[PDB]
């Protein structure tokens, strides 16, 4: 006690005399990994399909903040500023003084205080979390419930006309008595026994956990007008947000594309997944309750009309619009149809992607279907709110549903070279598959291994060998892994079969990446999450962890090749990554493969003077895109200006 | 009348001090070593060659009980280290493959141990670490099971695990006879969870061999509680541990005769006198 | 032109040419400037050659006003706090109010010696209203527009 | 539209105490609760301001359309009754059309499997909207308490129609792409089948598409008002079978019909090697935006 009181109390304080604050850094360019080394390719850049743009919208917002929370488990100052701008916590005003102001209280915030005053709020608002209603309506309208009561009694009424009373009692007059009331200028129907009346009680199953959009997502802050947001469906609103994000993140306008190619060589194949489930239930609830819904929403509720709004407003392309529905691989099949259109020559810049939404009808139907995570079962097992989605884990009992998706921008290598565009990856192979005869529906699919028939004579191996990627160079598998009891070990079996069909050397590792633990199973817009994740992995070299994994399931142990990662492996110039493989095992007998190769394949295809000038122009366009986002985040001149 | 009877006799906070915590749905199994072995093979390549000699025996002996797969991947990393020219790493991965081939069970083979009261930085935690290092089947009890402790026990397993070691982790109050009886029934008969269409096999059946009652009673001092505390902690030692040894000796009785449980008692001047008084009952 | 917002943006470049003619000129576009370019342009406008023969604050201090010298030190400190790779903590700065601050040329060269990316990294979009409301305040009026 | 407010007695049914409590969970601030032990329940009685839904359902009569023949029994083809009951009728029609196409050109898919590998046969039947009748059947069963199957929310999807076709009939492992443009689904499915054959990804593609008009379909199209108004056309004095009159002076909108079908694309090498009846040669297939 007497030698503990002395040292702890009189511990002196030493503060530096300079002591200046720290401010969020100005937008500097990206720092990628030191790129790998392979030889010049004999492939001409007319025969390459590259991924130039790309943006997403999901449970963490943009792909920047989603990847930052994916890797380093915390946001940077720019990510905090972006999410606080987006979720309405911060506005820019300049009438007292130019600066960011708080929304509810209205004060000049300091840039030094941004993270330390706004990190916890956006971490609460952003992530896998409990269902929070963002419709500003009553939750007691949409739930199945049984009522059957029979009524034999008096009917008190309202002032209607004689014709309206007669039209009411048109169905009635064999089960009732009619009495006229001249004081109300109407009739009164009074129905006998056997008359049932609908008495709608609406139940409440509480605490659905999901992967919603950030709470308070205001798409008007991008630049979309309020009448646009009110009239148009919110899937199309999100599609406009994602598309303008992709173009202004890779530094375009579609006007420059129209300068360099003809408008019939630009397509748009954004096949939205289901197409306005919320919009259709909104139509029917307005039809029942008498809400003045517009009389053309039955026309423009269709799923093609989302990207038709995108074409008739933003891109103006005359080209081949194909909108596919497979409802858990829409983005994958849209990407493979965009790439084989470019392999034809029907187009030279394709905007592909897809979006999803969970409804009350969606969660009720999936709860009746019972392959999703039961909240009561998981809280009986004692699992917290942010870790329901646990792929390759022993305590997995179904998937977590999320809402979102996005868009990617495919382009031919000739446009990429001629415009100087930032190539994010090189698409080597994209393909979809069926599964065949399985009358018993709990029997899952396996027939996505048709890409590897013949060993080295297979088209997958042949395309990788054209790009100069051997069988052992495939390093990272971004698996589907919805965290159900069924689709994890058979997909492990599928990638094992593809590995020893391509002739993988014995014991070469495959880094398993599975970010469905992070986001959730957005249904038809998951392949855009996987492609943005794999492009960013091939850029930076890092490998993200599976933070919701505790114990790897036992029957995966036969896999001779996988590496399940639990901590952020930072691969600098220590282990170069050269390829990556996706899968998407969609709903109802559909599968999809797509490989991706590091952009130095594109840089190695061309000639050694044009490669230097190309790197100059592409780095300039990336830097200009992110500092244009910084100008929009601070001052004004907002994105999506409509002439 | 009954609640102020219990208030006058035992204490005011008696039901919350004695309330049962145990539930068999919240048991956590940590028996994955092959996966963490593969990831450790990767991060040995990521760490530089200068810091390998600082842990050269330890890194050679962590991968002793592992699989054929870990052996083959160690040979792959050896070949790539020879190609790159990392002479320390090449011999290290050769040593790792040669060690991971070996099939023999360890020091503590099949010794189903039960350790109570293993917190962060404690003698019971070090005993759990050495038992997992030998390759035992440890069943650790703890008070509350949350994110911090779950991360702690998971990193404890992935650091100190070897050959066929398994760590099971339950939340059980060591001051409730209901929890002690439920805990010995759980360690006794199996636990098979069944969903709708089918069933899931979880816990086979277990008969223990060791027992380590290091149960810390309570760390609360903001109540002026010493009169009731001076008997409640004496409960927590004496009758909890002898009820425990009775149950654990009972559960493997008629199946396996001549199979004898083994207990190690801790005794921690006046504290040693209290310990000896706890002994000679 | 004055008092007419659209007529300003109509004949903007003529105004820039006339102000570059006169002896109270405009900058460049300040949102496109580099930090090194920003500080060198400020010192070129205020000090210039060390050639002035009117109402100095003292002999040996080239600044005509204390508001001009702490103007310059606040721009230096925001250049420090902005270019350093940290966003949270109090950091030891330079420029402890000395002859190193009284000499502007050695002040800038001491910045570029520590931060080499001050020559390349352009200005943050939230430092332009900082610079406007910094020049706006309550002293001797500034030597530019 | 109904909105009446009720201030009166609530006569009830024999429910449990827990079911009565779960009913009055939303109620208890707008009501009075009285227990009835003779019925072993409670009784809620709600005050003024309480509205009850009193659903009157109107009837706009005499819609003219292009329906399937009245009394179309697809079981006479060979589709079993439980198949017809459980599976959606768009998928029933798709099975009928597909077996019609194969047995009209004289195949089985077994001969195709004899001559080529099963990964070179695709199926790109993108059905147009995908069970409008099925979705309103789901929601009406959910309201009325009809024992709908608990997997129809899973297998209501538009890809799952031709996935039933694949998992039952053709057994092809190949590239299944199902497009939706809702008035050119068959056209875009045909052009994606032909450029898959131009790649080499397949050698026999089953393309096509189907549609359906619902009560929701005709009500929404009547609110949209580009279809033929029956009152307007009978005011102009046009008979029942001649509403659809393209390139005519008295045209005032389209007539909706239900149906569709399938076509079978194949490469000329298979056509020569198997001896197949070529019906046409596709020279150009292409889609566009505006």
């Amino acid at each position: 006690r007497e030698q503990m009181s002395a040292a702890a109390a009189v511990d002196e304080d030493a503060e530096a005399p300079g002591a200046i604050a720290a401010l969020p850094s100005p937008p500097r360019g990206f720092t990628p990994a030191p790129p790998p080394q392979w030889d010049d390719l004999d492939v001409d850049p007319a025969d390459l399909v590259v991924i130039v743009g790309g943006a997403e919208i999901g449970p963490y917002g943009s792909s920047r903040t989603r990847f930052e929370m994916e890797v380093e488990n915390e946001l940077s100052a720019a990510g905090v500023l972006e999410l606080a701008w987006t979720t309405g916590l911060i506005r820019w005003e300049d009438d007292p003084q130019p600066g960011w102001y708080d929304t509810e209280s209205g004060e000049m915030v300091d840039e030094s205080e941004l993270v330390q005053r706004y990190h916890d709020a956006v971490v609460q608002r952003v992530g896998i979390r409990e269902f929070v209603d963002d419709g500003a309506i009553d939750p007691d309208h949409a739930s199945p419930l049984l009522v059957s009561v029979f009524l034999e009694k008096d009917f008190a009424f309202v002032v209607s006309s004689e014709a309206d009373a007669r039209a009411f009692v048109e169905f009635d007059p064999e089960h009732t008595v009619i009495r006229p009331v001249p004081d109300s200028t109407d009739w009164q129907v009074i129905r006998k026994a056997g008359t049932e009346i609908r008495v709608p009680r609406k139940t409440k199953l509480s605490r659905v956990v999901g992967g919603q959009i950030p709470t308070g997502f205001d798409p008007t802050v991008w630049g979309i007008s309020a009448d646009m947001a009110g009239s148009i469906d919110r899937l199309a609103v999100w599609n406009m947000v994602a598309t303008v994000d992709a173009f202004l993140s890779s530094g375009f306008s579609p006007a420059e594309v129209m300068r360099y190619v003809h408008p019939s060589l630009v397509a748009n194949t954004q096949g939205t997944g289901m197409g306005g489930g919320t919009s259709m239930q909104t139509m029917y609830h307005g039809n029942l309750l008498g809400r003045n819904k517009p009389n053309d929403i039955f026309q423009e509720v269709l799923p093609n009309i989302i990207a038709a709004h995108v074409v008739q407003s933003y891109v103006g392309s005359y080209g081949a619009m194909i909108h596919p529905v497979a409802a858990c691989a829409t983005a994958a099949v849209s990407v493979e149809e965009g790439v084989d259109k470019i392999r034809l020559g029907k187009a030279q810049l394709v905007v592909a992607g897809g979006l999803d939404d969970l409804t009350l009808e969606g969660i009720i139907g999936f709860g009746d279907m019972a392959a999703t995570a039961d909240t009561s079962m998981m809280c009986g097992r004692g699992i917290h709110d942010s870790k329901f989605s646990r792929p390759n884990d022993r305590r997995r009992l179904g998937f977590v549903e999320a809402q979102g998706g996005g868009t990617i921008l495919l382009a031919r290598g000739d446009l990429a070279l001629r415009m100087g565009l930032p190539v994010l990856a090189v698409v080597a192979f994209a393909q979809s598959f069926g599964d065949g005869v399985h009358t018993s529906i709990p029997a899952p699919g396996l027939g996505a291994l048709g890409a590897g028939r013949g060993g080295k004579d297979s088209p997958l191996a042949r395309a990788l060998a054209k790009l100069g990627v051997a069988a052992d160079d495939v390093a990272v598998i971004s698996k589907h892994d919805t965290s159900t009891l069924a689709n994890d070990p058979n997909e492990t079996e599928l990638h094992e079969r593809l590995a020893d069909a391509l002739g993988r050397s014995e014991g070469a590792p495959l880094f398993v990446v599975s970010q469905k633990s992070l986001t959730g199973h957005a249904k038809g817009g998951a392949a855009v999450f996987q492609m943005m994740g794999l492009c960013q992995i091939l850029r930076d070299g890092v490998i993200p962890p599976n933070r919701s994994l505790d114990c790897v399931d036992d029957e995966l142990a036969g896999s001779a090749h996988f590496v399940w990662v639990r901590d952020t492996l930072r691969l600098g110039g220590k282990f170069p990554l050269k390829a990556g493989m996706l899968t998407s095992l969609g709903f109802g007998h559909v599968s999809g493969l797509v490989a991706l190769v590091h952009p130095q394949a594109f840089i190695a295809s061309l000639d050694p003077a044009q490669r230097a000038d190309y790197q100059r122009r592409a780095d300039a366009r990336l830097l200009a895109g992110q500092r244009r986002l910084a100008s929009a985040i601070a001052g004004g001149a907002p994105m999506y200006q409509r002439p | 009348e009954l609640i102020d009877l219990v208030t006058a006799e035992l204490g005011a906070d008696w039901p919350r001090l004695v309330a049962p915590v145990f539930d068999p749905k919240k048991a956590v199994v940590f028996d994955d070593r092959w996966a963490s072995a593969r990831e450790d093979l990767v991060k040995l390549w990521l760490t530089d060659e200068g810091d390998i000699d600082a842990d050269w025996p330890r890194l050679a002996e962590r991968f002793e009980g592992a699989g054929h797969v870990v052996a083959t991947q160690a040979t792959w990393w050896q070949g790539k280290s020879l190609a790159a020219g990392r002479q320390i790493h090449a011999s290290l991965y050769g040593r790792i493959a040669a060690g991971a081939e070996n099939p023999e069970p360890g020091r503590y083979g099949g010794e189903v141990a039960v350790v109570t009261g293993a917190s962060k930085g404690s003698i019971a935690a070090s005993v759990v670490a050495r038992l997992l290092d030998g390759g035992a089947t440890v069943i650790a009890t703890t008070s509350k099971l949350d994110e911090e402790r779950l991360a702690f026990y998971r990193t404890l397993y992935r650091d100190h695990a070897r050959y066929g070691a398994a760590l099971w982790l339950v939340a059980a109050n060591m001051a409730s006879y209901s929890d002690v009886d439920a805990l010995v029934e759980w360690i006794g008969t199996e636990q098979t969870e069944s969903l709708g269409p089918q069933s899931i096999h979880i816990k086979d059946a277990q008969t223990p061999t060791l027992l380590f009652p290091f149960a810390a009673p309570r760390v609360v001092g903001d109540l002026s509680e010493a009169g009731s505390r001076a008997e409640m902690e004496m409960k927590v030692l004496l009758w909890a541990v002898q009820r425990l040894i009775g149950g654990l000796s009972t559960i493997g009785a008629e199946r396996d005769i001549a199979s004898r449980l083994h207990v190690v008692l801790p005794g921690s001047d006046g504290a040693y006198g209290e310990a000896k008084s706890a002994l000679d009952a | 032109v004055a008092g007419d917002a659209e007529a300003v943006a109509e004949r903007r470049d003529e105004i820039i040419a006339a102000m570059a003619k006169t002896a109270k000129p405009y900058f460049g576009d300040v949102a496109d400037m580099t930090y090194l370019q920003w500080l060198r342009r400020y010192v070129e406008l205020a000090i210039g050659e060390g050639n002035s023969t009117a109402d100095t604050a003292s002999v040996g201090s080239p600044w005509l006003a204390d508001t001009w010298r702490d103007r310059f030190e606040q721009m230096l400190q925001r250049a420090e706090a902005r270019l350093h790779p940290q966003d949270f903590g109090p950091i030891q700065t330079l420029f402890t109010d000395a002859g190193l601050l009284d000499n502007p040329q050695q002040a800038i060269a001491a910045l570029l010696a520590r931060y080499p990316d001050a020559e390349t990294v352009q200005l943050h979009p939230a430092d332009v209203p900082f610079f406007v409301t910094l020049c706006k305040t309550l002293g001797k009026p500034v030597n530019f527009v």
